[PDB]
């Protein structure tokens, strides 16, 4: 199974 | 999938449960401080540490306990032991020092606190994402006050717009 790859997050 | 402690920023006796996502500066701004009105000698408290996380900007700092850090399996836990050492060494020192020293100490803590606060302020927006949310918000690449450009970070546009709309307007000026 090929391992694939937005940079913005927030604390939820 | 794990988080890493970058730096211990602060330490307090706080209301039990006043830790985690509800303690970010933007959670507090939106919903109130979970530690509001906590009085150490009239309600159960616990030792809590303010954490700067690896790969998250300072606006995402959260208060945590030794317990929550362990339950979440975060990395960098050696820093907790180091912090507790420095803290105990600092407190021993405080007990004897001349108030001349205590004064200088307090001044360095205030300057440090003011510096830390700056890190949570967007100085300007550098770039915006091509992708936008359903609500139309792009993400924004943010330069933080008092930090070098290497510490810029991508931030949720909806979140940034609540407090730094002027930076957004300026970037699109």
């Amino acid at each position: 199974p090929k391992q694939k790859r937005r940079t913005a997050r927030s604390k939820v | 999938e794990f988080e890493t402690i970058e730096r211990f920023m602060d330490c307090r006796i706080g209301r039990k449960g006043a830790t985690g996502a509800t303690t970010t500066i933007y959670a507090v701004e939106a919903d109130g401080d979970p530690n509001a009105g906590f009085e150490k000698n009239k309600e159960p408290g616990e030792i809590q540490y303010l954490i700067k996380w690896k790969g998250w900007s300072h606006i995402h700092n959260t208060w945590e306990t030794e317990e929550t850090l362990k339950q979440q399996n975060v990395r960098g836990m050696k820093k907790l032991d180091n912090y507790k050492k420095k803290d105990q060494e600092t407190k021993r020192w405080l007990k004897n020092a001349s108030p001349e020293d205590v004064e200088y100490y307090n001044c360095q803590q205030e300057l440090t606190d003011d510096l830390h606060k700056q890190y949570q302020i967007v100085e300007r927006i550098i770039a915006h994402s091509n992708q936008k949310s359903a609500a139309g918000y792009p993400d924004y690449y943010c330069k933080w006050q008092g930090l070098p450009y290497s510490e810029c970070s991508w931030e949720d546009g909806a979140l940034i717009s609540k407090k730094f709309q002027a930076c957004i307007d300026e970037y699109f000026s």
